[PDB]
């Protein structure tokens, strides 16, 4: 039962370098081909390196020289390194498993090519105004502003609520990501039970649990 | 390079009927005189992609056969037939006989189903923007159909545009609805300075307009 | 196809 966590993306400027790692488990590497392949903002999908099974290597001429894919069969670990980024390599970073007429693709890494800084996020809480109405259903939320790069991950209670979730797309605005997230509720069980927003931003090693307090 | 040009580019499509996407290439691809390794993926909302096809025709398995493969020439087709709302998502093809590998641009098949109208609540600035110097009101507008909708906001009973920010989540692959988020980013000292605010949501559901509103005081 | 098997023709 296949696994593959791919790691290592954030933020790195034009010039730079970053490698890339993807762990795998419940099988053995060496018997499969792994790959790696990037979607761009733009939702083009690009063949980025390939690893057989028997170990040749093989790249596109787009990054031919700039890019190595390697693994280490002891840890289980296929990786990439980069080098020279340009912009046009900003992207999300799949890691695949081929073969028997089969592939597998990790969750992805995001890798953002960019001069501008790293920023942690602000959390504010969103609780509905002191003389607004009962429903029977209450509506909270979640804005996350100012942060780079993508991505910042946004859990309520810790992912026990997880239906009448909607987390809605980061925008950018200048160099800066905006970003909200609405739970919905029986308003029986708010405020009496605790309602917290988790926001992670691991570019800047940072989490805020944002208590959601009725107003006033 | 095999140039993979994919259409067409979204798809509309209601429940139980069938989507046909085509890919054309810009060569025969057949592997020497061998398997032609054309494959099909897709893309789910917030999922990483995940095998369909492979060699033009085969069902990876666990995928069901409404979905099917077919081609020849330059010319390669998936059809689903019977769309359920999970089908969803970004489907591509994908040519693997040649190096280098290349990806067809991507279709995005959205699932028509009844209109219905948003959800709306509206949320105050938090006292912790306000002592950073900033304040958001927000408007959520859930679940609706169809994803069109407009959002206006007003400032004491007149319309403000500028400093509105809106983001739509991808269709739901359940209900095969749509939300979105609207706020208005002002500063503390001129939202200090008026006392209602509403946003108004207009969508084909009704001819008059759902307002949500709160008194600063 | 190196996406789904182990070696390439």
């Amino acid at each position: 039962q296949v696994q593959l966590q791919q790691s290592g993306g954030g933020s790195v400027k034009p010039g730079g370098s970053l490698k890339l790692s993807c762990s795998a488990s419940g099988f053995s590497l060496s018997t499969y081909a792994m790959s790696w392949v990037r979607q761009t903002p733009e939702k083009r999908l690009e063949w980025v390196a390939s690893m057989s099974s028997g170990g040749s290597l093989y790249y596109p001429d787009t990054v031919k020289g700039r890019f190595t894919i390697s693994r280490d069969t002891v840890k289980n670990i296929v990786y990439l390194q980069m080098s020279s980024l340009r912009s046009e390599d900003t992207a999300m970073y799949y890691c695949v498993r081929g073969g028997y007429g089969t592939s597998y693709w990790g969750q992805g890494t995001t890798v953002t090519v960019s001069s501008a800084k790293t920023t942690p996020p602000s959390v504010y809480p969103l609780a509905p105004g002191s003389a607004a109405q009962t429903n029977s259903m209450v509506t909270l939320g979640c804005l996350v502003k100012g942060y780079f790069p993508e991505p910042v991950t946004v859990t309520w209670n810790s992912g026990s609520l997880s239906s009448g979730v909607h987390t809605f797309p980061a925008v950018l605005q200048s160099d800066l990501y905006t970003l909200s997230s609405s739970v919905t509720v029986p308003s029986s069980t708010w405020p009496s039970e605790t309602v917290t927003c988790n926001v992670a931003h691991p570019a800047s090693s940072t989490k805020v649990d944002k208590k959601i307090v009725p107003r006033d | 390079d095999v140039l993979l040009t994919q259409t067409p580019l979204s798809l509309p499509v209601s429940l139980g009927e069938q989507a046909s996407i085509s890919c054309r290439s810009s060569q025969s691809i057949v592997h020497s005189i061998g398997d032609t390794y054309l494959e099909w993926y897709l893309q789910k909302p917030g999922q990483s992609p995940k095998l369909l096809i492979y060699k033009v025709s085969n069902r990876f398995s666990g995928v069901p056969d409404r979905f099917s493969g077919s081609g020849s020439g330059t010319d390669f087709t998936l059809k689903i037939s019977r769309v359920e709302a999970e089908d969803l998502g970004i489907y591509y093809c994908f040519q693997g006989s040649h190096f280098p590998y290349t990806f067809g641009g991507g279709t995005k098949l959205e699932i028509k189903r009844a209109d219905a109208a948003p959800t709306v609540s509206i949320f105050p600035p938090s006292s912790e923007q306000l002592t950073s110097g900033g304040a958001s009101v927000v408007c959520f507008l859930n679940n609706f159909y169809p994803k069109d909708i407009n959002v206006k906001w007003k400032i004491d009973g007149s319309e403000r545009q500028n400093g509105v920010l809106n983001s739509w989540t991808d269709q739901d692959s359940k209900d095969s609805t749509y939300s979105m988020s609207s706020t208005l980013t002002l500063t503390k000292d001129e939202y200090e300075r008026h006392n209602s605010y509403t946003c108004e949501a207009t969508h084909k559901t009704s001819t008059s307009p759902i307002v949500k509103s709160f008194n600063r005081n | 196809s190196l996406l789904t098997e182990v070696e390439t023709p």
